[PDB]
RNA sequence: CUCGA
């Protein structure tokens, strides 16, 4: 009984997920390995949100746009389902501008150079022939969740809308293992760890940004007193 | 410690954070100070961590029952905007989290600080004062918790075998260290019955007599135990040095060990004992699997054959009523004993087909809550309800709330509950203002002076002695023998005193009386203490919350008071009983008492009854009229027989009861003396709250009546 | 079916009763 | 044979009600020594006759309540009943 | 607080009153339930303070006829053969006959199946009696409930108590951002949110002209047009968002009388008084303990317990003895950036986020010169600044109000607006805040299973499924069995197999557990809705069946057992937990409860002028109230120097507390308490 | 009588307090409570309440 | 992502075998996210060496008592069990301890074949009767983390040889918990507290190096992947 | 008046 490097090998199951067997490991080892991994993708993978927006016509979201089927919240609402990742890491603004009748979508919306959004299919709003909607979406990038920033805390003026901001761009993650309990000299754990992303980055994507994490973390213990 | 916001604490110490403010000069003046706290400057927060720093606050929560319905705890900055209270300190307040409110007050002056600190801190009033039973111990999950793995499981994994063919022993761990890995591998469970060689826990006293005897065991000694790896790690959290329990963790058990760390151990190892219980206790209730299914609610296997027999039975009472032969006020009374013989045989059937490791059990049989007969209102049936008139209806509810009531059942099901609930507001009112009305008569009752010297006192039935030999406990021991101080040098057959007199009666103090043969003691009392205005420490006795000889100047009025007070919203005898005996009335039971001793003259009729008593000496014949409603008590007549109804030629002795009832304190005054009338309210009380469930001392109870004697009237001038 | 008389959702009852009387 | 006391359980309240009669004399020891070096540190740097500093070292932002009760728990200090 | 109440509050049936009784003249037989109530008066919603009893709720198929009694219907039973003909009869009319139970088992002509049946009769009697002597029956089930009471499912398995709460909370409700519909429900809610009136019915039937966020144009078929508008964001009497949205697209045609547009607490039509959350049946760390509530974090980062408060603030310039009070922006001793948010005329503008302390409306009054203090005429006198005869009364933010403006109000007399007597300007500031769930608000469920949120922890320690989705609440076993609330537990079941469907194995015929199910039941798809109606709906036998053939998941695997349970992973750990745990989806409602609300605390502040002890209540800003009972609490720990430190320098000491305020300021000691001003107005009265 | 009259029977015990024309030495936990004095009971009593402190005259170099 | 600093380590030392170490401050919630895993990496994943399987002369089918020694079979197991030793081969070696006459054998009246060492040559292992005999054959492997006796059975030879559990790995107890630390206003930063207790083959101090090792080769196999950013 | 423990 003795030591065999562990070996990670990905396998693919749609375009946003992924299994990852890790093998060979301790046994009882696998179950803690699969959670530091999955506690680390839900909460501190890099992403990119909208912080703020700004309609014209309002200036709160307690009030409606003419000819909208939606009211500004049940609009903010809609536009915290979309997904975007963004190069720039600094503030960036997108805009969209649609007159009715029809439907907004996320595809609608004309982002600058660095950002992209991807889903362009996502529902926003129903316009008729009276409704035009006339949207800035400011995007940063952060990591995790953030909520709607304070017009006191920020310079913001009146006319801007702060929206909760959720930088995180993996979606499910899970884990299995399966113990060789064979009563003999060799006894190994395999992981088996399942990451479902949002299309923003593919499963490797993050794992790699977790590896990354508890890389530099776990180098913590390693320097000496 | 508690958990109190940062928006609260701000506003509370504004004035102490707005001088910090000026101090650290993040404020140029005090008045721009003010403006920085009103409005939250970013510096307050660093700030006012320095503030609160070791500055006691009191939590309240109404209704203030007793003393430690208020408390002082350490405040922690904690974000949100709710109060963080301690799981522990729940039973005290009577504390629910459904919702409740809870204030908080802020002492300002140095010694308002010193008395929170030192008075009123959570962790120095672990006992009740009433009981002197602890408060702060595992109550709800933690009990379950360490209930889990104090288990001893036979067929569990990693047991002990013996060593049989060509295999040793199986299941012998050389270090608690090593049981731990092959419980994390995977070999051993937590609830094992193991060997395991143990080198920082004290053997039992049993035990470390054979090995070491001569010495102490020594921290670093080792020896074997035949325990689980469970109770192994529950032993480690109680102080070293105490000995080994490999006993299952009951409520009762942990509440035991926790009396006893009170009398022998310190207040701060009590402390920090109960506050490792309280983290090892929610840790393993998590991983303890209690979870409530329909699966886990198990249904009575005989249901069917048993409600069929007592319904035959009812057919039966049925049709005997059919035909006359039962008078329509007897039938609902046949048919009310039928139903509850039914309900004990549904219920019964279901504790013997619940297994223990169905969770359902495991919460009621582990003392974390619940009752057996809530769980056969779950699973097997509701049995009698009662309509808004009182008694029971001669239908009961047959289904259970598993299966699930009909429409009329539901129905007649809110009679009961409705009035349930109505009546519970009215019966907290009185209970309140009795409440009140025993904290002014009491109010100014102080301990002013150390000892009285008055070497009265009273005799206390220490043990009951059994026909055949030996002794029993009498059940009044906890609450009238304990805690007590002795005025009289208990003498067993030989010349040689067990205990002194002026001696705390401690819990080895009584078991050596009790294995001295003595069955009587002469107790100091605080009926007996002659002083002019309060009482003496030494006729008190032990404080209950403090586990020693009460400090001089103890509003011990007030704390009696509330003791009798607080557990007066259970009632039924009853609570107008209690007032019948606070409030000095003529009762309702009138019963009479034999004011001469000597021969009983049995007069009884049907018209009426008269009974007579010839004076055994001198004296002539007194005559009494009593209605025939009534009978006669057993008296211990002198043939040593308790059961001797009284006839005639019986030797009653003065003041004796004569017909069952309540004898009129009034009467018993003028005939035995003030002595005997307080004792007899003191226990005549205690029977009330004894027949609920609530254990409390009669020291409280004197200290109300010796208030009642205080007066006398006047005959001539 | 469960309150089919107004146009509103489909929802799915356990009923061994019928109602003869609506609300 | 205890654990260190954290917070304000230390000094430990058991050691206190040594060097003291009761709970409620414990009270008044601690607040007028602790009024005692709260004058202190206010009349330092302005009159004579101040009155008698802490007497162990103390803490940094101790508070003067914490500073008395350790000097009692030190035995620095007397009484009169 | 939400549809529910407002319904319920208009059928309610209150004893107190002039012509009834006073609270002080009624006894405890006045309050209990009477056998007559039986569908008439409802013998569970009730309040349980001091008006229980005394206030009613009336039953669902209850009316009253001219007379001023309350009828019921009942299905006349001709020769023991029950009848679709149906009469109202008064409470003496129901004693001149004998009825049977709505869960009568009836032929399918209509004769009662056993003869002797379980029936009503005067004086509140229950028991068998021959088919022949039936003459009435019950409607429905539910025919004695009321309609909140008629909302719990599985009401059948809930004791009194609980079920009393668990109406008397659905009240409670609080209305959403967004409502989802219960996937457990009992069918009332439909009708309840309809006869409300917080929805939008269609009067005539038509097709859709023009669909808008503010209103809703219906094309009729004779050519006629009419519009129905939008109530958006409307403050309710309790602070609460009433805010009605459309459901209908354009061009849909809808008949007369249905749901072209719902308001708040409604999903399609339905009553939503909550959502549906994954509940876990375990203890967790001891955060839930005794009734304390675990959250997920998702229900924060998903707006799914927020809920949107929306406060009224007044104030209006009159005219004082020595000139008007004006709302001007121009405030003495301001700076420009407080009154940054305001507009030309010192208000407020629409939009602007505001903390507490902030101000709404800029308002002076003048104050004379004889009425100043001799230190506020020198600090006049040494900064210079003359003609400053106006103070500082402006409106500003109350303490734990925080928000955006979203509209204002000005009534002036100057304009031909009709104020009182006296006052020239009315301004009102209507400011909305989006509440989140948070630590310490009161949830509660439908069973009376109530308790405060304990611990929000992230949503990678919340205990997870096999595929990874966490639960969203952590409920404790412990505060199950004692409550006599089973129906929770029923629920949950129920609710897992709503959430995830079932199907039952047609082949070797329909099995024995499922036969009395109705064919639409033996199929159903994932986050299905169904109704268990009181007293009747689902059986136990045919839950334990459905928990065995619930649909697996997208991977294929089957997560819950047949028992309910389901196997969960420590997210703090990693490691599974040792045990499977009762897992499903139940319907957990935001009580109007809140820690934003119930928060409170107090430095010094304003004192009442006669006894010149603190205010009363928050609003006031004032302190709490160490009542008779805590000042027993200090005397029996003998806290002499608090309990007079409470009664003295910190309540109603004029001079001890000015005195005692500066010794903290200054770093001096607390000084000595002096004599209560009570005190002295008990011998002034007495005098 | 002031602890009576703020118990039960307000009136009552007023009337008979003026005529009998009692006068109540303050020495009490519910009179001193009104009144604003250190209850006699606890830290209250004057064998606590009177206390001198002093350090010992073992005394620091600073 | 953002840049998250300051995460320190800091060891106070019980005894010379047995520290408590303190990471500080860590992110929420990553102070449950290693503390698992740590601890499960020092309690199974460090190479060391332990008794495997033993052989007693005069035991051959009994098991219940030897003669000439006070101890019986299982109680000289238990004291050989906690023999430690250190080894520089990593296949079995075989070691043999025979001591006659009245007296008492140690652990340093062993003889060590080269390569192994004996840390405890003070641990008692029996009391030697009157006229008393032991030898006693000991297999000393590497390994890491506990194995059970069970496993080791076809490591004994068909001829009184008994398996033993091998206690492997140089660790013997390790706890950790999780407090709450302020850095600036928040106080949800998390403060990681781990007690490890040791044998004298290493000090705490390189049990927790080897453990952080291991562990930064364990998720540098997730690193390798894209090697994207991520906040330091 | 209405509700919360
Ligand atoms: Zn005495």
């Amino acid at each position: 009984l003795i030591s065999q490097r562990p070996t990670l090998s990905e396998d693919v199951l749609t375009d946003n997920r992924s299994q990852f067997v890790i093998e060979p490991l301790e046994p009882g080892f696998g179950y803690t390995l699969g959670n530091s991994l999955r506690r680390t993708l839900l909460s501190s993978i890099p992403g990119a949100a909208v912080t703020s927006i700004r309609i014209d016509g309002v200036l709160h979201e307690f009030t409606t746009v003419p000819g909208v089927k939606e009211d500004v919240t049940e609009i903010i609402l809609n536009l915290k389902s979309l997904v975007v990742s963004s190069e720039e890491d600094e503030p960036v603004t997108m805009y969209l501008r649609k007159q009715g009748p029809g439907e907004v979508t996320a595809g609608d919306i004309v982002p600058p150079a660095g950002v992209t959004v991807h889903n362009p299919g996502m529902h926003i709003a129903t316009l008729n022939d009276k409704g035009k909607l006339e949207v800035e979406l400011v995007v940063e990038r952060g990591r995790g969740y953030v909520p709607a920033v304070q017009n006191r805390a920020s310079g913001a003026e009146i006319g801007r809308i702060p929206v909760d901001s959720i930088y995180s761009p993996v979606l499910k993650v899970t884990y299995k293992v399966d113990a060789t309990r064979v009563e003999q000299r060799t006894d190994f754990d395999k992981l088996i760890l399942d990451v479902e992303t949002k299309n923003s980055i593919s499963p490797r994507d993050a794992l790699a940004s977790a590896g990354k994490t508890l890389v530099e973390l776990f180098g913590l213990a390693r320097e000496l007193n | 410690q508690c958990g109190l916001p940062k928006l609260m604490a701000l506003e509370l110490f504004k004035p102490f954070v707005m001088k910090r403010l000026v101090d650290l000069n993040h404020a140029q003046n005090i008045k721009s100070a003010k403006r920085m706290v009103e409005r939250q400057r970013p510096q307050v927060w660093d700030v006012l961590e320095e503030v609160i720093a070791e500055h006691p606050v009191l939590l309240n929560r109404a209704p203030t029952l007793h003393r430690l319905g208020i408390q002082a705890f350490e405040p922690m900055l904690v974000e949100g905007k709710a109060i963080q209270l301690h799981p522990l300190v729940c039973e005290a307040f009577n504390a629910d989290f459904d919702g409740d409110q809870m204030a908080v007050h802020l002492p300002l002056s140095a010694e308002a600080q010193a008395e929170a600190r030192i008075l009123m801190l959570s962790s120095n009033n672990i006992l009740s004062p009433a009981s002197g039973r602890p408060l702060a111990m595992p109550r709800l999950d933690m009990v379950t918790g360490l209930y889990y793995l104090t288990t001893e499981v036979p067929g569990d994994t990693g047991e002990y075998q013996p060593a049989s063919g060509d295999h040793p022993e199986t299941g012998v761990y050389s270090s608690p260290a090593e049981a731990i890995m092959a419980a994390d591998r995977g070999v051993l469970s937590v609830r094992a019955k193991i060997k395991v060689r143990l080198t920082q826990l004290r053997p039992p006293v049993e035990i470390e007599a054979e090995l070491f005897g001569h010495s102490g065991w020594q921290p670093g000694d080792a020896w074997m135990a035949e325990t689980t790896l469970g109770r192994v790690m529950f032993n480690e959290l109680l102080p070293l040095g105490y000995p080994f329990v490999n006993k299952q963790m009951h409520k009762k058990v942990q509440a035991a060990i926790i009396n006893d760390l009170a009398e022998r151990y310190p207040m701060i190892v009590v402390a920090q004992t109960v506050d490792k219980l309280k983290d090892a206790g929610f840790y393993w209730a998590t991983r303890s699997g209690v979870t409530v299914s329909m699966a886990d609610v198990l249904v009575p296997p005989r249901k069917k054959e048993i409600l069929d027999h007592y319904e035959e039975r009812a057919d039966k009472v049925e049709k005997q009523f059919q035909r006359g032969a039962l008078n329509h006020d007897e039938r609902n009374e046949a048919l009310v004993e039928i139903w509850k013989e039914a309900t004990d045989e549904v219920g019964q059937a279901l504790r013997e087909h619940y297994p223990d490791d169905n969770p359902i059990i495991t919460i009621v049989d582990s003392g974390a809550t619940g009752n057996f007969t809530q769980t056969r209102t779950l699973a097997g049936m509701k049995g009698l309800v009662t309509n808004p008139k009182g008694e029971f209806i001669p239908r009961p509810v047959k289904s259970s709330f598993r299966e699930g009531l009909t429409v009329l059942e539901y129905f007649i099901n809110t009679h009961g509950a409705r009035k349930g609930l109505a009546d519970t507001a009215l019966r907290t009112a009185d209970s309140g203002y009795l409440t009140r009305r025993l904290v002014d008569v009491s109010q100014d009752v102080i301990v002013r002076e150390h000892d009285c010297q008055t070497e009265r006192g009273i005799v206390v039935e220490l043990a009951e002695r059994a026909p055949d030999g030996t002794l029993i406990r009498d059940p009044y021991i906890e609450t009238s023998a304990y805690a007590r101080t002795l005025g009289t040098d208990a003498v067993d057959e030989a010349g040689n005193v067990i205990v002194e007199r002026g001696q705390d009666l401690g819990d080895p103090e009584i078991d050596a009386l009790l294995a001295a043969g003595i069955t009587q003691v002469k107790v100091r009392s605080v009926l007996t203490c002659a002083t002019s205005t309060g009482v003496c420490a030494t006729c008190y006795g032990r404080s209950m919350a403090t586990g020693k000889l009460v400090d001089i100047g103890e509003a011990v009025g007030i704390v009696a008071a509330q003791s009798i007070g607080e557990p007066g919203t259970q009632l039924t005898g009853g609570l107008p009983r209690v007032q019948e005996l606070f409030e000095a009335r003529v009762p309702r039971g009138k019963a009479p008492i034999a004011d001469v001793t000597g021969r009983v003259r049995l007069e009884d009729g049907e018209r009426f009854y008269k009974i007579t008593i010839v004076p055994d000496d001198g004296g002539e014949e007194v005559v009494y009229d009593k209605i025939s409603k009534r009978q006669r008590l057993r008296v211990f007549k002198h043939e040593d027989g308790s059961e001797r109804v009284l006839s005639d030629g019986d030797h009653v002795e003065v003041g004796q009861q004569l017909m069952e009832g309540s004898a009129d304190p009034h009467e018993v005054l003028r005939v035995q003396g003030p002595r005997e009338v307080q004792i007899h309210l003191v226990r005549e009380v205690q029977e009330v709250y004894r027949a609920q469930g609530v254990s409390i001392h009669d020291k409280h109870i004197e200290v109300i009546v010796r208030q009642m004697l205080r007066r006398v009237t006047i005959i001539d001038s | 079916s469960n309150n089919s008389v107004p146009g509103a959702p489909n929802r799915v009852s356990f009923a061994k009763l019928r109602e003869p009387l609506e609300v | 044979g205890y654990d260190t006391p954290l917070g304000i359980t230390n000094p430990p309240i058991d050691e206190l009600l040594d060097r003291v009669s009761s709970k409620y004399a414990l009270v008044i020891y601690a607040a007028k020594r602790a009024r005692q070096i709260n004058d202190y540190y206010n009349q330092l740097g302005e009159g004579i006759l101040e009155y008698v500093g802490p007497l162990v070292e103390p803490g940094l932002q101790e508070k003067p309540l914490s500073i008395a009760l350790r000097e009692i728990h030190a035995d620095l200090l007397e009484h009169t009943e | 607080n939400n549809p529910l109440s407002g319904l319920t509050h208009k059928r309610r049936l209150s004893a107190l009153g002039p012509g009834g009784l006073s609270r002080e003249r009624a006894g405890l037989e006045v309050r209990d339930v009477h056998p007559s109530h039986y569908g008439r008066m409802c013998p569970i919603e009730t309040p349980e303070g001091p008006n229980i009893g005394l206030i009613g709720s009336l039953s669902v198929y209850a009316r009253v006829n001219p007379f001023g009694f309350i009828e019921t219907p009942y299905r006349k039973v001709v020769d023991g053969v029950v009848s679709d003909e149906i009469v109202y009869l008064t409470a003496d009319e129901e004693d001149r006959h004998v009825v049977a139970q709505a869960n009568s088992p009836i032929d399918a002509d209509g004769r009662f199946v056993e003869p002797r049946v379980l029936v009503r009769r005067k004086a509140g009697e229950v028991e068998y009696v021959p088919s022949s002597e039936v003459d009435y029956m019950d409607v429905s089930p539910r025919q004695m409930v009321s309609v909140a009471t008629a909302m719990i499912p599985f009401l059948e398995h809930d004791d009194a108590n609980r079920a009393l709460m668990g109406a008397n909370m659905q009240r409670q409700a609080v209305p959403l951002v967004r409502s989802e519909a219960p996937l457990v429900g009992t069918g009332m809610e439909l009708r309840a949110a309809i006869d409300a009136g917080d929805v939008v019915v269609a009067e005539e039937s038509g097709v859709i002209e023009e669909v808008s966020a503010d209103y809703i144009t219906v094309m009729h078929d004779n050519g006629t047009r009419r519009t129905y508008r939008m109530r958006k964001f409307a403050r309710s009497n309790h602070g609460t968002c009433a805010n009605q949205c459309p459901i209908v697209d354009a061009g849909d045609r809808v008949e007369a009388g249905q749901v072209i547009a719902d308001g708040p607490c409604t999903d399609d039509g339905e009553m939503a008084l909550g959502k549906n959350l994954l509940v876990a049946i375990m203890p967790w760390e001891g955060h839930n303990y005794e009734d304390a509530i675990i959250l997920s974090n998702r229900l924060v980062e998903e707006d799914v317990l927020t809920s949107i408060h929306i406060e009224e603030h007044e104030i209006d310039a009159r005219d004082t003895k020595l000139g008007a009070e004006e709302i001007t922006r121009d405030i003495p001793n301001i700076s420009d950036e407080v009154l940054a948010d305001l507009d030309e005329r010192g208000i407020v503008r629409i939009g602007a986020e505001v903390r507490d302390g902030d101000i709404l409306v800029g308002k002076v009054t003048p104050k004379g010169e004889t009425e100043l203090t001799p230190e506020e005429r020198l600090l006049r006198a040494i900064f210079g600044e003359k003609a400053r005869e106006v103070r500082d009364t402006s409106l500003k933010v109350p303490h734990g109000e925080s928000g955006k403006v979203i509209g204002i109000r000005v009534f002036s007399r100057e304009d031909e607006d009709e104020l009182p007597a006296g006052v020239n300007e009315l301004v009102r500031v209507y400011v909305a805040q989006k509440r989140k769930i948070s630590d310490g608000d009161k949830l509660a469920g439908r069973h009376g299973n109530k308790g405060v949120i304990g611990k929000i922890l992230p949503v990678e320690d919340m205990p997870f499924l096999a595929d990874g989705t966490p639960v969203d609440i952590i409920l404790n076993t412990h505060g199950v069995p004692r409550r006599m609330n089973i129906g929770q537990i029923l629920e949950t079941h129920l609710g897992w197999c709503a959430h995830s469907g079932w199907k039952v194995d047609a082949a070797k015929g329909v099995p024995d557990w499922a036969a009395r199910l109705p064919d639409e039941l033996l199929e159903a798809q994932p986050n299905a809705i169904v109704s268990t109606p009181v007293f009747d709906g689902a059986q136990e036998a045919e839950l334990q069946g459905l928990l065995s053939c619930t649909l697996p998941n997208r991977d294929g695997d089957v997560l819950v057992d047949a028992d309910g349970k389901a196997m969960l992973f420590d997210g703090r750990s990693g490691e599974p937990f040792p045990y499977p745990v009762t897992v499903g989806y139940m319907y957990i409602m935001k009580l109007h409860h809140l820690v934003d609300d119930k928060i409170h605390a107090r430095s010094t502040g304003p004192y009442s002028m006669i006894t010149q002890q603190p205010l009363g209540g928050k609003a006031q800003f004032g302190g709490q109230r160490f009542g008779e009972m805590e000042c027993w609490a200090m005397q029996a720990y003998g806290a002499a120097y608090t309990l007079q430190e409470l009664l003295t320098i910190k309540s109603d000491d004029t001079v001890g507390r000015v005195k005692v305020y500066e010794a903290i300021v200054k770093g001096e000691n607390i000084p000595e308490p002096g004599i209560p001003e009570s005190f002295k107005v008990l011998l002034k009265e007495l005098q | 009588w002031l602890s009576a009259a703020s118990f039960q029977e307000t009136t009552r015990v007023l009337t008979d307090a003026a005529i009998n024309c009692r006068s109540d030495k303050l020495n009490g936990l519910k009179e001193n409570v009104i009144i604003g004095k250190l209850i006699p009971a606890g830290t209250g009593i004057n064998r606590y309440r009177n206390i001198a402190v002093q350090p010992t005259e073992e005394a620091r170099a600073a």
